[PDB]
């Protein structure tokens, strides 16, 4: 009664993978009781479960979500919280899905989403209780479904050209109306 | 207390101190509710109160019920308190703290 | 071993389709929707309603007795977002959680080679 | 009436809005293999004994 999933590794993420692998695999092996192998040649993480382990078929899915979110650039501890909490999910969008941008318009949009020293982005993650990977053209949101929806509202606000001050206003509005309930 | 132990003797309970301890045991609400925040409409959540607080709670309920019963009647504090300890040493729902124990536990069971 | 099926998960911004078919795209076996499950108009495409619909699908497949599925998760594609949403993610979590045999997880999203004009205008579509 | 007998093993801290309720880790007394997280109103030291009613109910956090 084994069950085996494989996931590819890009070399962009493979160096943090081979650096923090010693913290990645034992909570899957011990704290979650999953069999974890790595083909560094094909760059393939192989998650298989055995009759030896605890029969938790959702634990294999949460481990696949763990490896996938770390593959998407998210942090270790956020993906460990994904191993703990179930209601956390991942959005993934493109810039051109919302508004067509070209050249330095794309660069300025990414800079306005990030902000200087990430201060626009980090203030999102505190106030949305989510985590975001800003990839090249991809955005990746990690958190509760209402919370990733609110982060989607914030990033679509940022991508259409709205100034960051209005984003702080709507951000503190949503945070005040959410923390109160 | 000395008069009450005498009454519980004469009301055919040879062990009045065991009547006291059984009234302590049989009138302690095991779980109750607290008033959590809840987001405006403050619901009440069943917490499981500590057995020291169960002792505190049972003694408080018994003294309140005896002080309610002995006030505004000819029947003395010793007779009312002995009646409460005998009807509460074994659950009978003719005393005070049996009823209020039941009320607190049914609110706790309804509100978990 | 198990009887292999074809699972197809469509992820619209308002809806989540779970669609069990036989081999070769033969006929629909188990097919419900988050809309027909949860009556809350806010909750038409929640991960909760997606898991409920996926467990309904798993129940009907066990009623048929077909256990294994080759699952093809699918975004909107075309010109809207080409990554399937958390509705499909929670549907996969539920179909793993419901103990069905999973043959192969594949993400088939229709990608245009070169797209036409979207329905967003020059401004941007939503919000 | 199922009278659940319980054991305090690990206190988690002080919770509640007023700062009054206590999250308590519980070794179930009849069967050692159950470790529950419960909410206790009142003073509790280590290795105390509780009287619960449901071993299966667990509440995440309180406000």
């Amino acid at each position: 009664k084994f069950e085996s999933r494989k996931i590819m590794v890009p070399p962009h993420r493979m160096t943090p993978l081979r650096n923090s692998w010693t913290k990645i695999y034992p909570p899957l092996v011990e704290h979650l009781k999953l069999q974890v192998r790595m083909n560094l040649k094909t760059k393939s993480v192989e998650l298989r479960t055995n009759p030896k382990f605890t029969t938790d078929p959702g634990a294999l899915q949460k481990g696949a979500d763990f490896i996938k979110a770390f593959t998407l650039g998210f942090d270790l501890d956020d993906s460990i919280a994904l191993l703990r909490l179930d209601d956390l999910y991942i959005e993934t969008f493109e810039v051109k899905d919302v508004k067509t941008l070209t050249g330095d318009h794309l660069s300025r949009a990414i800079g306005r989403i990030a902000g200087k020293d990430g201060k626009t982005k980090f203030a999102i993650e505190n106030a949305t209780r989510t985590r975001i990977v800003l990839a090249d053209s991809k955005i990746h949101i990690l958190g509760g479904f209402t919370h990733i929806r609110m982060a989607r509202e914030s990033v679509v606000s940022l991508i259409l050209g709205s100034p960051p001050g209005k984003v702080y206003g709507n951000l503190r509005t949503v945070a005040s109306r959410l923390k109160e309930r | 207390i000395k008069h009450t132990l005498d009454i519980i003797n004469v009301l055919t309970d040879q062990n009045p101190i065991q009547v006291v301890v059984d009234a302590i045991t049989n009138t302690g609400p095991r779980e109750d509710t607290t008033r959590v925040g809840g987001g405006g409409a403050a619901r009440r959540q069943a917490v499981d109160v500590s057995p020291l607080r169960r002792v505190n709670q049972a003694i408080a309920l018994l003294t309140i019920g005896a002080r309610e019963a002995a006030f505004r009647n000819i029947k003395t504090i010793a007779e009312t308190l002995a009646e409460e300890l005998i009807n509460a040493a074994k659950g009978s729902s003719t005393s005070y703290a049996i009823k209020k124990k039941d009320e607190l536990e049914r609110v706790a069971k309804s509100n978990r | 071993s198990q009887v292999f099926g074809v699972a197809r998960i469509y992820a619209s911004f308002n809806d989540t389709f779970v669609h069990v078919t036989d081999l070769s795209g033969k006929e629909t076996i188990a097919r419900v929707t988050g809309g027909m499950k949860v009556k809350a108009d806010r909750d038409e495409s929640s991960p909760y309603a997606a898991m409920l619909a996926a467990q309904d699908v798993a129940a009907k497949c066990k009623e048929v007795g077909i256990t294994a599925v080759h699952v093809k998760i699918r975004a909107t594609g075309g010109t809207r977002t080409k990554t399937p949403g958390p509705g499909g993610q929670a549907a996969l979590r539920a179909l793993a959680r419901s103990g069905l045999r999973i043959g192969r997880i594949e993400d088939v999203t229709p990608v245009p080679s070169d797209s036409t004009r979207k329905k967003g205008g020059r401004r941007g579509r939503r919000l | 009436t199922p009278v659940t007998l319980a054991k305090v093993i690990k206190v988690l801290g002080r919770t509640g809005s007023r700062g009054g309720v206590t999250q308590v880790r519980v070794e179930f007394l009849e069967d050692t293999s159950r470790t529950i997280v419960r909410n206790v109103k009142g003073p509790v030291r280590e290795n105390d004994i509780l009287v619960l009613m449901e071993s299966e109910r667990e509440a995440r956090r309180l406000r």
